[PDB]
């Protein structure tokens, strides 16, 4: 019966996106499960589909919106609905597809798709790159845009990838970290559009290995480094968790809390 | 249902005439760019010149970039046509790019609508 959290890139603040994101990370989140200060996902496994999803409802200054599912044990995006037709990525498995199923029940037309939605499959269909693809507010109206737009096919599919290629990271990214939180804050604050820096796009490719690299550390202490890059591209590694409490919001679950 | 963009302006010209086209995009906000595509029957769209919006910036494809000049309007969008050769003979396009940084983005894969189209032609 889904949890829903309204955004509108209408008028949108500095702070009524922070206010957004804030939000939905509490809908998102156990409250406290939380390794070495950082807070963990729900874990899949126990999870009763009654709880698997949220609900996020996107609207414009062009007037209309759309919905979109995240998975809660995975803050990423499962599909959306915009008005009588839902569309959902191709599932990796048989049980993430019988959850699906649970989402936009009341739509007449339920549409799924032949890939998935990583990065690498989007940005292949984008034609693009991730740092070739503006991220900023007029970004996204347009993109809120296009999905609506798309459930009457007034536009292609590599437009379609280049839109879920700016929420994904918008939203699933910036829930994920701060760091990407606090960087659309102040491209919102500035009002720019540009395209994401490798410091963030490294931060998502590494979000699953730092999960596992945390709750798996010895009181903090990594097991292996893990390499990032700094805004500039340059590159540097990651010993312990110290540095990243102020950057990454949520971990995937990986193994059962230590004592 | 769409943005739905549209261009006039084509036509006949003799060779080494001069022609200008025109385009309107129709709740329209933010771009980072727009651009003219062109076809050849049967042929592929060719890349001709884009304007990156925010900073204006012109950018032509190789085969016509002295002949031809682009400019943002407000809204609107213009490209002039100046020494025509009948090898321009072909369908042009008009493209809003919503998307990609703007610099970058030279392809019919990059623009995410597409005006309806006007025709060119010459001795």
């Amino acid at each position: 019966q889904y949890p829903i959290i309204n955004f509108t890139t209408a008028g949108a603040t500095v702070q009524s996106y922070t206010n957004f994101i804030r939000a939905v990370r509490g809908r998102l989140t156990t409250g406290a499960d939380v390794r070495h200060e950082i807070p963990v996902l729900p874990n899949r496994v126990g999870l009763p589909i009654n709880q698997r999803f949220i609900l996020v409802e996107l609207s414009n200054h062009a007037e209309l919106s759309v919905t979109l599912a995240l998975d809660v044990t995975n803050a990423y995006v499962v599909g959306y609905r915009a008005g009588n037709s839902a569309y959902f990525f191709h599932p990796d498995n048989q049980e993430d597809a019988e959850a699906i199923t649970h989402l936009f029940t009341d739509v007449q037309n339920r549409y799924t798709f032949a890939f998935g939605g990583n990065y690498d499959r989007l940005e292949q269909l984008a034609g693009n790159l991730r740092e070739n693809i503006e991220l900023g507010n007029g970004p996204l109206e347009e993109a809120i845009s296009a999905l609506y737009y798309y459930s009457t096919g007034g536009t292609q599919l590599p437009t379609l990838a280049r839109s879920f290629i700016i929420c994904i990271q918008m939203i699933s990214e910036a829930a994920r970290f701060q760091y990407i939180e606090g960087e659309m804050r102040t491209r919102i604050r500035y009002n720019r559009r540009s395209a994401p820096d490798p410091s963030v796009i490294t931060l998502e490719n590494s979000w699953g290995r730092l999960s596992t690299a945390i709750q798996e550390s010895n009181q903090g202490a990594f097991a292996s480094p893990i390499q990032l890059q700094r805004r500039n591209g340059s590159k540097f590694s990651v010993y312990d968790v110290s540095i990243l409490i102020p950057i990454i919001a949520l971990m995937v679950y990986r193994c059962a809390p230590p004592p | 249902m769409q943005v739905q963009l549209v261009e006039s302006g084509g036509g006949l010209v003799q060779a080494g005439g001069s022609l200008r086209l025109s385009c309107a995009a129709s709740r329209t906000f933010s771009r980072s760019s727009m651009g003219w595509f062109r076809q050849a029957p049967g042929k592929e769209r060719e890349f001709v010149a884009s304007i990156v919006w925010a900073d204006g910036t012109t950018l032509y494809g190789d085969s016509v970039k002295g002949r031809f000049t682009v400019s943002r309007d407000n809204n609107m969008v213009y490209l002039q046509m100046n020494n025509l050769k009948p090898e321009d003979t072909a369908l042009y396009y008009c493209a809003d790019n919503k998307f990609v940084r703007g610099l970058v983005a030279v392809r019919a894969i990059d623009y995410d609508y597409w005006g309806q189209g006007t025709q060119v032609t010459v001795s």
